[PDB]
RNA sequence: AUUAAUAGGGACGGUCGGGGGCAUCAGUAUUCAAUUGUCAGAGGUGAAAUUCUUGGAUUUAUUGAAGACUAACUACUGCGAAAGCAUUUGCCAAGGACGUUUUCAUUAAUCAAGAACGAAA
């Protein structure tokens, strides 16, 4: 049937081996199928006659890119339940070398985690970066930020025009 | 003029670089109805003109694409097509093929 | 089991919900219900809850036609946009198994 | 082991159109000997100029000259070539100080004056 | 012929690279056109506005034409004189590391002047 797969690399099929067994006793109360692939390193969420809904396996597909993108299975396991979508951005096509893309790494990160959390206390999301991606997951609303803030800081922009924009908003919200 | 299979020849050692003579000499060459000493004229002037020269050497593809428009065949003006996309320009052998044409 | 089913193409982008399935062929699809139809306040379109409201329709014009079926080809944005999964998805598709629709070899098919 | 044979295999290697790099390649390879340093007594350049197998130009720079003149004809091919160009520019620096050298141990004459344009000439 | 700087050129052979020039074929993603089913919205926004819309906006599917790039695999991975660099495969020429009791014996080190490549517009 339905089958939406994902590949991983070392660092969390090792974390998630502690956490497929959970993983799937936790897609078994849904009825979907979650493959543990050791030779192929490899997640597939895969729909069973015993579900309810074809769509929470897409939500879990994108739980399981959320699980192989090094975020914790605790935080993709939110992903299952309505009010809570996930935005799992490719940042690859940025910059070619690792110069120029790696002093845009850190300024979009910050000295100590202050400004990676900076955005977390601005645009309400769960802001996980690991490798070649920035994955966020919250409010549409909020999370319409999360898209400008990633899709503009691996260019030349910094997130100082992001987050002034977003202390003034969060200034005038209670009003 | 040179009007000779030694004519023509002779003036190689003295001019080198020089296309038109071997510009005239394929207009002596197949004038006689043997092209192929013709087009041996405009393959020996590729490997007997200096490098530098790439008014006369983009000309000899010209040469012998003008020679293949009256006197030459399907795909042995293709073949010497590609073989001028790939030692000169791709388009401006094309734009003087499009007048060629 | 008799199979009377189609295709199903629901667009949960993350600006609105549109839902068109289709039929075995992909031209002329019995049912095309929004989810900004659902819901005027212009806002709601990416809401599920229209398009869970939005769904009843859907599964309605097509047993009024005929197809009890429907194989889901879910829909984001996809190639130079957002790529992901927007809200209207976990909504929209169950309400049509919550109507009963059979749901089998399911897809997201977009870009 | 009769130690003037081992050059007379190279009075016929020195005449077989080949370097001196060639001759002592192939003479370690199936012949057992170590080198012209070895007990012989002779250099393998130099017992091919003591006998009259010597070439024109310098093994050194007769193998770079046409290095310098065949790495032209792919930038004959291309302008572009932005690397096989600055390979050139490289490369005919390497030939221009093994001229240089022989011009100053005297091998060569002080008016050889090597150039690219005539290389053609002297790689053939 | 004082030695062959565990200096250097040059030569062989096993390697390798997202190196560059050319070519090969493969890949998704985009626009426009031909056209069917159907619409009260579609897009955008914090809420709107703006924009197209029984001129069918909009969704699906199909075909044609054109332009760009190699996500996940894919990374502190190698390479390119630097700039820069990712499908399959080749042509041509360039290159890191390699071993020779292979060849030369300083041919060798920094570069004004002066010239070549070349990041943005």
């Amino acid at each position: 049937e339905s089958s939406f797969m994902t590949l991983f690399p070392k660092y969390r099929e090792s974390y998630l081996k502690t956490i497929w067994n959970d993983v799937t006793r936790a897609l078994d109360k849904h009825n979907i199928a979650c493959v543990l692939d050791l030779v192929e390193g490899s997640m597939t969420v895969k729909t069973t006659r015993k579900t309810y809904d074809p769509a929470i396996i897409l939500k879990a597909r994108d739980l399981i890119k959320l699980l192989a993108r090094s975020v914790p299975f605790p935080q993709a396991v939110k992903i299952l339940q309505d009010d809570m979508a996930c935005d799992v951005i490719k940042i690859g096509n940025f910059v070619t070398n690792k110069e120029r893309f790696v002093k845009r790494r850190q300024r979009l990160v910050g000295p100590n985690g202050n400004t990676l959390k900076a955005l977390e206390l601005l645009t309400k999301c769960y802001i996980l970066v690991q490798g070649n991606t920035v994955s966020a997951m919250g409010p549409f609303k909020g999370l319409k930020e999360v898209r400008r803030v990633v899709e503009d800081c691996m260019k030349n922009i910094h997130p100082i025009y992001h987050i002034k924009e977003l202390m003034i908003k969060r200034e005038l919200a209670k009003r | 003029a040179p009007e000779s299979v030694a004519d023509f020849e002779r003036l190689l050692i003295g001019n080198p670089n020089s296309s038109v003579v071997w510009m005239n000499y394929m207009a002596f060459q197949l004038q006689l109805s043997e092209i192929e000493k013709a087009r041996e004229l405009a393959e020996r002037a590729l490997k007997t003109i200096n490098f530098r020269e790439e008014a006369e050497k983009l000309n000899i593809w010209i040469a012998m694409l003008n020679l293949e428009n009256t006197f030459g065949t399907e795909e042995t003006l293709e073949e010497v097509f590609s073989r001028a996309c790939q030692y000169m320009d791709s388009y401006t052998i094309h734009t003087k093929l499009l007048g060629i044409y | 089991n008799s199979q009377v089913f189609g295709v199903a193409r629901i667009y949960a982008s993350f600006n609105d919900t549109f839902v068109h399935v289709t039929d075995l062929s992909g031209k002329e699809t019995i049912a095309r219900v929004t989810g900004g139809m659902k819901v005027k306040a212009d806002r709601d379109e990416s809401s599920p809850y229209a398009a869970m409201l939005a769904a009843q329709d859907v599964a309605a014009k097509c047993k009024e036609v005929g197809i009890t079926a429907v194989h889901v080809k879910i829909r984001a944005t996809g190639g130079t946009r957002t790529k992901t999964p927007g809200p209207g998805g976990q909504a929209a598709l169950r309400a049509l198994a919550r109507s009963g629709l059979r749901i089998g070899r399911i897809e997201d098919v977009t870009p | 082991l009769s130690s003037e044979s081992v050059i007379e295999q190279i009075v016929k290697y020195a005449r077989k159109g080949l370097t001196p790099s060639q001759i002592g390649v192939l003479l370690r390879d199936a012949h057992g000997v170590t080198q012209a340093r070895v007990i012989t007594g002779n250099k393998i350049m130099r017992i091919l100029k003591s006998n009259g197998l010597a070439p024109e130009i310098p093994e050194d720079l007769y193998y770079l000259i046409k290095k310098a003149v065949s790495v032209r004809k792919h930038l004959e091919r291309n302008r572009k070539d932005k690397d096989a160009k600055f390979r050139l520019i490289l490369i005919e620096s390497r030939i221009h100080r093994l001229a240089r050298y022989y011009r100053t141990v005297a091998v060569l004459p002080p008016n050889w004056k090597y150039e690219s344009a005539t290389a053609s000439a002297l790689v053939n």
